[PDB]
C-alpha cells in the first residue's frame, strides 16, 4: 500500500437559526427496498457511507429509479430540504469560456474527473445532516439509517467544494510544467500544449499520477474524445470552432425560447436579425401571434443564412485585435471581431435601448462600449475599432455634446450607411434671419389649444388644435415656424420641454411631431433656438391661449 | 499589540457579496505580482468556498509612478460596517494657506484583524475568459480603503505624531481613509520644509513618498456676474432676463420687469435696444443684491452633500456642492489647456471635488455626473487615482442652467 495524501475537509455549517432537516421516509415497494439495500451495502463497503444509530434526528428521503431499459437500479436522495437549510458557498462558474478566447494549441486533451466527486471527503461535523432511512419490508423491522462520508451527488455544497479542492492539488503541477496550459471548468480538465504529440501525451500521464497521489480516478484509454469536442453547445475543432447546430401555430414558446436561440447563432453567423419577433412577445404565455408579413422578411436572410455553415477561429495573442461595426437600421447594429480579414474570431449584434428619442451617434457609442466590455471579458484587451463615421463627424459631436463621452482607438471605415450629424443649431443669433416668437397652449379640460408665431417682419399665424396638450402645442408652434421660414431662422420659445428635446439632438423619435421638426431642421441652413422665461411679458410672448 | 480590536457589522446585515468586474490582462498581471507578496507577508491568505463574501478589486497607477497599486471597492462593506462610533472636523484646515496630502495607509497593514470579520474582506483576482476559477483571498491585517481602518488606527496614530504638533501647534493635521491632510499657515518654503520633517518622523514608527499641494479658493460660492455692456441687443437682454429669473430662486429681491418692458414687441434678435433709465436702474439694484453672498446657508452634518457637474467646453467644467437646492455650500470651475478625452477630465474633476470636500467637511459627496452610466462604468477606473471612491449617479436631461453657471 502506498499512502494517499489526505484531502482537507471544507468547514461547512447550515444557515443560522435553521437547525436542519427531518423528512418522512416515503412508502416504497419491496423490489425498490430489495434493490436499495444492495447498493448501500456495497457503498458501505467502499467507505462512501456509514451506519448511524438512534442518535440522529435528521432524515433525508431516498427513493429508487431504474436505469431505463438497463436492469440495474439507481438510488437518489432528495436533500432538497437540506439544501434549503445548507449555508451559502462561493460559486465560480458564473460564466462559460468563449471559444474565440482560446489560443490555438498543437495538442489538446480533455480529462473527465467527475468520478472523484465521491473521492472528496466531507466535513465529518456535517456528515450528519445528510442522513437517510431505507424502508424495511412490511414495516416489521427497525429501519436502516445511513449518512454520507463524501460529497453527496445532490448536495448544494458538493460542486463548490470539489472545485476548490481540485484546484488546490493542481497548483504545483502547472507551476512545474509551464510548457502546458490547464483549464478547469466543472468536473472537467482541458490540457493544451504546443508540443510533439509524444511529449504532450506523456505529460497527460504524469498528471493522472499526480491526481492519483491524492486518489483521483481519471481516464487514459478511451478518453481522447478527440476533436470535434462537443462542449457547451459548441463544436470545437483543432483550427476552427462553431456552434453545435441546435434546435401556423406560432405558440408563445416559438417566441419565448426562440429569442435566445437566434441570438446564440449570431456569435459567428453574420447578419442574424431577431427584433421583429421581440416586438411580438410584447408584454405577454400561449398565443400564435402573427408574423406581420414583416418579421418573416428576416427569415429570408436567417433560415437562408444558417445554410452556409460558418466557422470562427481561435485567438492569437501576437496579432492585433479588430472590431468593425455596421449600422443595420431600426436601432440595429452588427459587429465582427477579427485579427485577419474574414477570419472572424466572433460576431454579434447590438440592440438599441428603449428611448423616446435617440440618435445614431449615441447608438454607436453604446455599441462600442458593449464590444469593449465583451472583449475585455474574452481576451483581456480592447480591440481597435473600425467605425462608419468620419473623424470630422465624431469631433463636432463630442466637442459640442453636453454630456461627457469617449471612444477608444478607432478608424473610419467607409462602408455605408455612414453615421452623420443631421442638423446643427447655431451658437449665436443669425444676423439677417427672420425672428419667429412662437407660443403654444392648451386647456387641461377640453384638450383644445392654439399654436402659432409672430415675427419681426409682421408675419403671423395661429392654428387651433383639438385633442392636445401644452407639450404638444409648444412643439407644434416651433414646427410652424420651421415650415413658414426661409433657409435661415431665429426661433424664440418659452418651452423648456421643447428645448430639452432639441438640446438632446435626436435624429429619430417615437413622437411623429418630433420627427417632422427634425425633418424640417435637416432642410435648414442655419437655426438659432433661443429660450426665454414664460409670463415675463417678453417681446412677442403670447393669441395662442384664447 | 497582539490584541485585535473586535469589529462587527451593524445589526441585521450580511457582509458584501459584490460581483467582481472584468479586468484587462495587464492589470490582472499586476494584481498577481502584488497579491503574491501580500500572502508572503501574511497581509492576506487564500480561502475556500465556505466564504461567499466578495468585494471588487482593481489596479491603478498613482501619481507620477509606473508601479501598479491595488484598490478594493470597499463601498458596500463601508455602508455595512458598524458605525464605529467607539473627531470634530478641523475647520482650521480649510482656512490654511497650504495643505499637503500624505499617504499613511501604507502602514495600516501592521495590525491584525478580528478573525471573525476577515470573511467580509473577501475578493477575487479574476481570470480572462473564465478559463480558471478566480484567485480568492481575505484580509488578515487592516486594509486600505476600509472605513474602520482609520478608526481602529486613530489611537495608535495620535501617539505617532504626538512629538510633532507639540513642536508645531499651528500646523493642522487631519486624516481621511489612507490619507493624512497636513495644513499650514506658513509660507510655501516653510511648508515644503516642515513637510519633509513630518515625513521621516513617520519612518521611525513605520507610498509615503507621494504628496499633494492644495491652497484655498477666494470665494467658497463664486458670485453670479451680469454683463457690463454699452449697447444691448434683444438677444443680450433676453439672456439677461433669463439669468436674473433663475437667480430669483436663490436671491429673492431680484426684479426683472423694467428689463422685460424693453422686450415687448417682436423685435429682431440682433437689434440693439437702448436701455431706459428705469431698466438701467433695475439692473443696478440687481447687481447689488448679487454682491452679497446668499444668506442663511448652513451646513448640516447629518445631511448628504450633493455635487453637480457641467461640462462647459474647452476643457472647462463647473461644479456646485449643496444639500438643499439653491443653497450652495461651494461652487467652482476646473479648467485645462487630455483635451481629447472627456472621460479623463471628468474623473479628475470628480476627484478634485471629492478631495476639496474632504478638506472642508470631512466627508465625500454624491455626484450627479453629466455622463451615461455605461460609458462612465467602462472607463473611469482607467483614470481613477485616489484611494477612496465617492458614490455617483447619472444626469440624462440637459440642464438649461449650464450657461448660467458660465
Ligand atoms: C488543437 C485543438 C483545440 O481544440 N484548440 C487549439 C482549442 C484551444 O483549446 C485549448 C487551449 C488551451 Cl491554451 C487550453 C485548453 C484548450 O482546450 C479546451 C479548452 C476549453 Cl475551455 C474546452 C475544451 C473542450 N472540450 C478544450
Amino acid at each position: 500500500m502506498v499512502p494517499i495524501s489526505p484531502i482537507e475537509t471544507v468547514p461547512v455549517k447550515l444557515k443560522p437559526g435553521m437547525d436542519g432537516p427531518k423528512v418522512k421516509q416515503w412508502p416504497l415497494t419491496e423490489e425498490k427496498i430489495k434493490a436499495l439495500v444492495e447498493i448501500c451495502t456495497e457503498m458501505e463497503k467502499e467507505g462512501k457511507i456509514s451506519k448511524i444509530g438512534p442518535e440522529n434526528p435528521y432524515n433525508t428521503p431516498v427513493f429508487a429509479i431504474k436505469k431505463k431499459d438497463s436492469t440495474k437500479w439507481r438510488k437518489l436522495v432528495d436533500f432538497r430540504e437540506l439544501n434549503k437549510r445548507t449555508q451559502d458557498f462561493w460559486e465560480v462558474q458564473l460564466g462559460i469560456p468563449h471559444p474565440a478566447g482560446l489560443k490555438k494549441k498543437k495538442s489538446v486533451t480533455v480529462l473527465d474527473v467527475g468520478d472523484a466527486y465521491f473521492s472528496v471527503p466531507l466535513d465529518e461535523d456535517f456528515r450528519k445532516y445528510t442522513a437517510f432511512t431505507i424502508p424495511s419490508i412490511n414495516n416489521e423491522t427497525p429501519g436502516i439509517r445511513y449518512q454520507y462520508n463524501v460529497l453527496p451527488q445532490g448536495w448544494k455544497g458538493s460542486p463548490a467544494i470539489f472545485q476548490s479542492s481540485m484546484t488546490k492539488i493542481l497548483e504545483p503541477f502547472a507551476a512545474q510544467n509551464p510548457d502546458i496550459v490547464i483549464y478547469q471548468y466543472m468536473d472537467d480538465l482541458y490540457v493544451g500544449s504546443d508540443l510533439e504529440i509524444g511529449q504532450h501525451r506523456t505529460k497527460i500521464e504524469e498528471l493522472r499520477q499526480h491526481l492519483l497521489r491524492w486518489g483521483l480516478t481519471t481516464p487514459d484509454k478511451k478518453h481522447q474524445k478527440e476533436p470535434p469536442f462537443l462542449w457547451m453547445g459548441y463544436e470545437l475543432h483543432p483550427d476552427k470552432w462553431t456552434v453545435q447546430p441546435i434546435v401556423d401555430s406560432w405558440t408563445v414558446n416559438d417566441i419565448q425560447k426562440l429569442v435566445g436561440k437566434l441570438n446564440w447563432a449570431s456569435q459567428i453567423y453574420p447578419g442574424i436579425k431577431v427584433r421583429q419577433l421581440s416586438k411580438l412577445l410584447r408584454g405577454t404565455l400561449t398565443e400564435v401571434i402573427p408574423l406581420t408579413e414583416e418579421a418573416e422578411l428576416e427569415l429570408a436572410e436567417n433560415r437562408e443564412i444558417l445554410k452556409e455553415p460558418v466557422h470562427g477561429v481561435y485567438y492569437d495573442p501576437s496579432k492585433d485585435l479588430i472590431a468593425e461595426i455596421q449600422k443595420q437600421g431600426q436601432g440595429q447594429w452588427t459587429y465582427q471581431i477579427y485579427q485577419e480579414p474574414f477570419k472572424n474570431l466572433k460576431t454579434g449584434k447590438y440592440a438599441r435601448m428603449r428611448g423616446a428619442h435617440t440618435n445614431d451617434v449615441k447608438q454607436l457609442t453604446e455599441a462600442v462600449q458593449k464590444i469593449t466590455t465583451e472583449s475585455i471579458v474574452i481576451w483581456g484587451k480592447t480591440p481597435k475599432f473600425k467605425l462608419p463615421i468620419q473623424k470630422e463627424t465624431w469631433e463636432t459631436w463630442w466637442t459640442e455634446y453636453w454630456q461627457a463621452t469617449w471612444i477608444p482607438e478607432w478608424e473610419f471605415v467607409n462602408t455605408p450607411p455612414l453615421v452623420k450629424l443631421w442638423y446643427q443649431l447655431e451658437k449665436e443669433p443669425i444676423v439677417g434671419a427672420e425672428t419667429f416668437y412662437v407660443d403654444g397652449a392648451a386647456n387641461r379640460e377640453t384638450k383644445l389649444g392654439k399654436a402659432g408665431y409672430v415675427t419681426n417682419k409682421g408675419r403671423q399665424k395661429v392654428v387651433p388644435l383639438t385633442n392636445t396638450t401644452n407639450q404638444k402645442t409648444e412643439l407644434q408652434a416651433i414646427y410652424l415656424a420651421l415650415q413658414d421660414s426661409g433657409l435661415e431662422v431665429n426661433i424664440v420659445t418659452d418651452s423648456q420641454y421643447a428645448l430639452g428635446i432639441i438640446q438632446a439632438q435626436p435624429d429619430k423619435s417615437e413622437s411623429e411631431l418630433v420627427n417632422q421638426i427634425i425633418e424640417q431642421l435637416i432642410k435648414k441652413e442655419k437655426v438659432y433656438l433661443a429660450w426665454v422665461p414664460a409670463h415675463k411679458g417678453i417681446g412677442g410672448n403670447e393669441d395662442k391661449l384664447v | 499589540p497582539i490584541e485585535t480590536v473586535p469589529v462587527k457589522l451593524k445589526p441585521g446585515m450580511d457582509g458584501p457579496k459584490v460581483k467582481q468586474w472584468p479586468l484587462t490582462e495587464e492589470k490582472i498581471k499586476a494584481l498577481v505580482e502584488i497579491c503574491t507578496e501580500m500572502e508572503k507577508e501574511g497581509k492576506i491568505s487564500k480561502i475556500g468556498p465556505e466564504n461567499p463574501y466578495n468585494t471588487p478589486v482593481f489596479a491603478i497607477k498613482k501619481k507620477d509612478s509606473t508601479k501598479w497599486r491595488k484598490l478594493v471597492d470597499f463601498r458596500e462593506l463601508n455602508k455595512r460596517t458598524q458605525d464605529f462610533w467607539e473627531i470634530p472636523h478641523p475647520a482650521g484646515l480649510k482656512k490654511k494657506k497650504s495643505v499637503t496630502v500624505l499617504d499613511v495607509g501604507d502602514a495600516y497593514f501592521s495590525v491584525p484583524l478580528d478573525e471573525d470579520f476577515r470573511k467580509y474582506t473577501a475578493f477575487t483576482i479574476p481570470s480572462i475568459n473564465n478559463e480558471t476559477p478566480g484567485i480568492r483571498y481575505q484580509y488578515n491585517v487592516l486594509p486600505q480603503g476600509w472605513k474602520g481602518s482609520p478608526a481602529i488606527f486613530q489611537s495608535s496614530m495620535t501617539k505617532i505624531l504626538e512629538p510633532f504638533k507639540k513642536q508645531n501647534p499651528d500646523i493642522v493635521i487631519y486624516q481621511y481613509m489612507d490619507d493624512l491632510y497636513v495644513g499650514s499657515d506658513l509660507e510655501i518654503g516653510q511648508h515644503r520644509t516642515k513637510i519633509e520633517e513630518l515625513r521621516q518622523h513617520l519612518l521611525r514608527w513605520g507610498f509615503l513618498w507621494m504628496g499633494y499641494e492644495l491652497h484655498p479658493d477666494k470665494w467658497t460660492v463664486q458670485p453670479i456676474v451680469l454683463p457690463e455692456k454699452d449697447s444691448w441687443t434683444v438677444n443680450d437682454i433676453q439672456k439677461l432676463v433669463g439669468k436674473l429669473n433663475w437667480a430669483s430662486q436663490i436671491y429673492p429681491g431680484i426684479k426683472v420687469r423694467q428689463l422685460s418692458k424693453l422686450l415687448r414687441g417682436t423685435k429682431a434678435l440682433t437689434e440693439v435696444i437702448p436701455l431706459t433709465e428705469e431698466a438701467e436702474l433695475e439692473l443696478a439694484e440687481n447687481r447689488e443684491i448679487l454682491k452679497e453672498p446668499v444668506h442663511g446657508v448652513y451646513y448640516d452634518p447629518s445631511k448628504d452633500l450633493i455635487a453637480e457637474i457641467q461640462k462647459q467646453g474647452q476643457g472647462q467644467w463647473t461644479y456646485q456642492i449643496y444639500q438643499e437646492p439653491f443653497k450652495n455650500l461651494k461652487t467652482g470651475k476646473y479648467a485645462r489647456m487630455a483635451h481629447t478625452n472627456d472621460v479623463k477630465q471628468l474623473t479628475e474633476a470628480v476627484q478634485k471635488i471629492t478631495t476639496e470636500s474632504i478638506v472642508i467637511w470631512g466627508k465625500t459627496p454624491k455626484f450627479k455626473l453629466p455622463i451615461q452610466k455605461e460609458t462612465w462604468e467602462t472607463w473611469w477606473t482607467e483614470y481613477w487615482q485616489a484611494t477612496w471612491i465617492p458614490e455617483w449617479e447619472f444626469v440624462n436631461t440637459p440642464p438649461l442652467v449650464k450657461l448660467w453657471y458660465q
